[PDB]
């Protein structure tokens, strides 16, 4: 692998332009982007659950804080969604 | 990438978390909506079907609630609304892959059931909780057609009991039943068809029978389903015979996964002991229908150390509750119902002490519904101090406005102690003599309260004001027979946009206040529900029979009957 049973976990593998040596080392030892690129289901699950745990119970503002997302909602739009969420779907 | 975000979201299934993710940015909004699996609509008139379907195109599970709680006390006249058909019709075109429909206090018709059966091939779960409007013919359509059905749960529904033949419509190829609750049905199902159904359904885990299945036939069914986790018996009466009792005992003992027992209509004390083999691992016992006396209840309860939920008639008495308190240390919920609610003098020795005993003895007790004839402030204070973990507390004193029977004072300070000490109390129902002061306490202390029910209490609008001004977490307020009118409602109008709904019946709210509230708050539906003819036929100052107010993004509804007016 350039950055048998161990290799075959990856359905992509089953020469890796999109994985770094440092990250590949971790993948073998066993990130989200590599787990997705190499199509390794269990690593995807572990990593995606870990990410989901960073989101659970957090406010929209805390979420884009822990991540690095900007609020692209106009104040009108954000109020309309929040209202629909709370009045109809909670 | 999108495919990773969608996978991250697959691990997020809480409604509030879903809504939170939908608001972080426009991209998350879009990815989130396209993979949302379930919607929970707590007020069917808060939003239109079309809005739901277009936002969340890939939903497989829908839950809808219609009439508000006081429908249970027959305070919502027939025909008020809560029609599910518009929802079934809209979904029938769009939610091809729909699997679960859970409805509560909705009007559901045989046309609804027929359309469900015909439109949703993958249909698996139907829960009709306190619904009305359909018959065993609609049930027959579901049985005949829903090849993949896993749950048919009719709890507390009012069904037109045309005939028990409906159940014979499940075909011989049908094997997928997991949960069947027919306890509300008066009509007798074919027992042979029922036995054949149970036999061919290896994943059947919950079977709640109707009364028409006699006790002498129960062991037969249990032998066919030894994997059952929940059983609701049918009738629980027979001539007392050793062979019947022994057959029942063996069959019950062969059900090693049984954890929840209910039914017990007409229960004969001689046959209760057959369940004792179960007792040791039982976590829910519903003895609401059994009119058996305290000592017999006590013999059963003595050997249920794992019990977590008990529903029982007041026949348990204070002495039975003292036993429960020492025996069942994992109890979480206790409901004690009245055996003779239309008799003012006590027919059983059940008082405040029973509830005090359980509050002292059961450290995990957090949900109480308790019907009794007498109460004291001292008892309520002891309960609050003992159980600061209480989350749902509903006390129903049979006599309206009964004071503390020892001091003759209102129960203001006792309920005050409940809201002061129980910091995570989310539901409260009040009764007994109560002044505006109890509402002052509620306003000051009940900061986590979400649902408050009030009847025959308070002195003036100031009481209702303290609640609307103070109760930060309030979602549902329901009021009957209180001297609350125009002033608190209008002064706190904006609070109403933060709540699912407000219900007020037989209070002092004038027609003129309802008109003005409707003018001020266009995003509220303010519904005057009055059977005396057009409200404009009486002076504006005349109190309306009922007003039901709820926030909505859908605006005035299109299905109001002639006795409902939207302001
Ligand atoms: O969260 P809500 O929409 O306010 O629902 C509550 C909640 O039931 P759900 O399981 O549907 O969330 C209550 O559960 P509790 O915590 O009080 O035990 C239930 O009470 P019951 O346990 O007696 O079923 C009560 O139902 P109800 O008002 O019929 O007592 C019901 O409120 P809804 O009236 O809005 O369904």
């Amino acid at each position: 692998l350039k950055s048998e049973a161990v290799a075959l976990e990856s359905q992509t593998i089953a020469p890796l332009p999109n994985v770094t040596s440092k990250i590949l080392a971790k993948v073998i030892e066993y990130l989200i982007l590599a787990a997705n690129y190499l199509n390794i289901k269990n690593l995807l699950d572990l990593t995606c659950q870990t990410v989901a745990d960073m989101i659970k119970g957090k406010t929209p503002e805390e979420i884009r804080t822990t991540f690095n997302i900007k609020n692209d909602f106009t104040p009108e739009e954000e109020e309309e969604v929040r209202r629909e969420n709370q009045w109809a779907f909670e | 990438p999108e495919e990773v975000l969608e996978h991250v979201f697959s691990f997020i299934q809480l409604d509030k978390d879903r809504n939170s993710v939908s608001l972080v940015c426009k991209s998350w909004y879009e990815i989130e909506r396209w993979c949302r699996r379930k919607v929970f609509i707590g007020n069917c008139y808060a939003v239109s079907p079309a809005t739901v379907i277009r936002r969340f195109p890939k939903v497989r599970s829908v839950e809808l609630k219609g009439k508000p709680h006081f429908a249970d006390f027959n305070l919502v006249p027939d025909g008020w609304g809560g029609y599910v058909y518009p929802w079934i019709e809209a979904m029938s075109s769009s939610y091809t892959w729909l699997e679960e429909i859970r409805l509560k206090r909705m009007v559901v018709t045989d046309d609804c059931l027929e359309l469900i059966a015909k439109s949703f091939k993958n249909f698996k779960v139907l829960v009709l909780s306190s619904c009305e409007g359909f018959s065993t013919d609609g049930l027959a359509a579901i049985a005949a057609t829903c090849r993949n059905l896993k749950e048919l749960d009719l709890r507390e529904s009012d069904v037109d009991d045309v005939s028990g033949h409906w159940l014979s419509h499940f075909p011989d190829t049908y094997t997928s039943l997991v949960s069947l609750n027919i306890s509300c049905l008066a009509s007798e199902v074919s027992f042979s068809a029922l036995e054949r159904l149970v036999t061919r359904c290896p994943n059947l885990k919950s079977l709640k029978l109707n009364r028409a299945v006699p006790l002498e036939k129960l062991a037969t069914l249990l032998q066919r389903a030894p994997q059952l986790e929940e059983l609701g018996t049918g009738g629980y009466t027979a001539e007392v015979r050793p062979d019947v009792y022994s057959g029942l005992s063996v069959a019950l003992s062969g059900c090693k996964e049984l954890r929840c027992l209910s039914g017990f209509w007409d229960a004969v004390p001689a046959y209760l002991p057959a369940v004792y083999s179960v007792c040791s691992r039982l976590t829910t016992l519903n003895l609401s229908y059994a009119t058996v006396q305290s000592y017999d209840l006590v013999k059963l309860l003595c050997q249920c150390p794992k019990l977590q939920r008990l529903w029982v008639l007041d026949y348990i008495e204070d002495a039975g509750l003292e036993v429960l308190a020492s025996t069942c240390k994992d109890l979480r919920e206790l409901r004690v119902f009245p055996s003779e609610p239309f008799v003012m003098e006590p027919n059983v020795a059940l008082t405040e002490q029973g509830l005090v005993s359980v509050s002292m003895g059961c450290p995990k007790l957090e949900s109480v519904l308790y019907f009794c004839r007498q109460m004291t402030n001292a008892a309520l204070i002891t309960i609050a101090r003992n159980r600061p973990n209480m989350t749902r507390f509903r006390l129903c004193i049979i006599e309206p406005k009964a004071p503390d029977y020892l001091t003759l004072e209102p129960l203001d300070i006792g309920f005050g102690a409940i809201v002061e000490h129980c910091k995570d109390l989310r539901r409260l129902s009040l009764s007994g003599l109560l002044t505006d002061k109890v509402f002052e306490y509620i306003g000051t202390y009940a900061k986590k309260m979400e649902m408050l029910s009030v009847a025959f209490a308070g002195d003036s609008d100031l009481g209702m004001h303290h609640v609307l001004s103070g109760c930060d977490s309030l979602r549902k307020l329901e009021i009957r027979d209180c001297p609350f009118g125009d002033k608190a409602l209008l002064a706190n109008a904006s609070k109403l946009e933060t709540m699912r709904s407000l219900w007020m019946s037989s209070c002092s709210v004038s027609f003129g206040a309802c008109k003005l509230l409707g003018q001020k708050m266009p995003k509220l539906n303010v519904e005057v529900i009055d059977e005396r003819g057009a409200p404009d036929s009486r002076p504006e100052s005349c109190p309306v029979e009922r007003v039901f107010i709820y926030r909505t993004v859908a605006g005035p509804r299109f299905d109001m009957p002639g006795f409902v007016w939207n302001m």
